DNA sequence: CCGGTGCCGAGGCCGCTCAATTGGTCGTAGACAGCTCTAGCACCGCTTAAACGCACGTACGCGCTGTCCCCCGCGTTTTAACCGCCAAGGGGATTACTCCCTAGTCTCCAGGCACGTGTCAGATATATACATCCTGTGCATGTACTCGGGATATTGAT
């Protein structure tokens, strides 16, 4: 089926997620909020990671393009190379 | 009842793995890199710093709207305590 | 934009209060410059729609 | 006899009164006191420039007014119109300043 | 004792520039403790940067490059 | 008529009986220690050369230091809309079950682009003579703050 991978994000993954954060009940629309939270912030990091890419002149993504892509926001990510 | 998510709450803040199945979230970075640049390729460690990347933000994102819930007398979290979080935090308004 | 502020101001000289006016109205100027502060700038104008009277 | 006004349109007045200036609020004297004492429990015999404490106070009133706004906000999400230090803990705690 | 000197009126005007139409009597005493503790992390970085340059009085430029350090940068300064 | 007393009903004690929890043992397999060059290569030893870093006076303003006056803070009063507590209706998120399905494993295949080296040439550091654009100083004047008085709202109490 032509189905957004946006849903491939299922429900139990985000209820896995908020019970790691430590919550108790989850209403139901936070479903579907969520998920679109999840796309803004890879709105934010690929879009840079793609930019680095421009400008070595390749065209296949490495993890040091995303780790400087988030040490650039202020998320700085420790063990994936750097 | 009321017992048996306090069960998985405490099960999962001890281990340390992935919450999110790894082929949904590589389909869905790669499609939400086509719209940039098409036909692109990607480091398997890129994605994996992607994924864990996104499940720490996830993770403090619902702690905080946790705060927010407990501080207006409930327990369930609904989105105007994501919102709030987001706009107090500083990523919107 | 802060010219476009001082007009709307009907005074011929901009001031900080324009180029605080023209930062925060425009949203990119706003993202841009959103850990500054401008000095003697203040704040827009702003009243929470529950805060109002009946 | 005397008119009275009701207690709230007196607060949006100056509300409105107060979001239009941008003079300095807290007596000069007092923060230059208070900023010299606390610069001579680190330093003493320290020289400070009418500027410099000029631009602290500046400071200082920014991060009062983006606190009280983030208070504000608190206070509303859980409706009501005081503002409680609970409101501020809340905000600063997700600020990411006390804890 | 001179926190003090942050008079009760002064809050109010504080919070009114907020947009707040009501104030607990109780909020002064803690507010005055953010406005402590705020206030001694800059000067932490004001007079240190005074006393790298063998100088014993606080510039306003000192000021200007520890408000940029913690991420709070003012305009108007010498910025 | 009232009261002693048997019968029955309920509350209190004690104890298993059984079902759910959690540290201890078995076991095997991929991955932390650990040479082994190597390899060439950064690091060290050993020289000088030049400049910036440092200290001494010394000129010269920008912070501390002393005196009058009201404007803002302090302190009181009453009173009222709000905070906090309580209670009931009901919806919906929870919990558990069966059924479906795509993640996960691994296997096999192979062509695209990371990645290094080798070549060479033009873009860039650098020195010197030229010169003009920006900067401190000085000064006219006008846009804007302030004071005063008359419009138009803008709230509260009958």
């Amino acid at each position: 089926v032509l189905r957004d991978n946006i849903q491939g994000i299922t429900k139990p993954a985000i209820r896995r997620l908020a019970r790691r954060g430590g919550v108790k009940r989850i209403s139901g629309l936070i479903y579907e909020e969520t998920r679109g939270v999840l796309k803004v912030f890879l709105e934010n990091v690929i879009r840079d990671a793609v930019t680095y890419t421009e400008h070595a002149k390749r065209k296949t993504v490495t993890a040091m393009d995303v780790v400087y892509a988030l040490k650039r926001q202020g998320r700085t990510l420790y063990g994936f190379g750097g | 009842p009321g017992t048996v998510a306090l069960r998985e709450i405490r099960r999962y803040q001890k281990s340390t793995e992935l919450l999110i199945r790894k082929l949904p979230f590589q389909r869905l970075v790669r499609e939400i890199a086509q719209d940039f640049k098409t036909d692109l390729r990607f480091q398997s460690s890129a994605v994996m710093a992607l994924q864990e990347a996104c499940e720490a933000y996830l993770v403090g994102l619902f702690e905080d709207t946790n705060l927010c819930a407990i501080h207006a007398k409930r327990v369930t979290i609904m989105p105007k305590d994501i919102q709030l979080a987001r706009r107090i935090r500083g990523e919107r308004a | 934009l802060a010219g476009n502020a001082a007009r709307d101001n009907k005074k011929t000289r901009i001031i900080p209060r324009h180029l605080q006016l023209a930062i925060r109205n425009d949203e990119e100027l706003n993202k841009l410059l959103g850990r500054v502060t401008i000095a003697q700038g203040g704040v827009l104008p702003n009243i929470q729609a529950v805060l109002l009277p009946k």
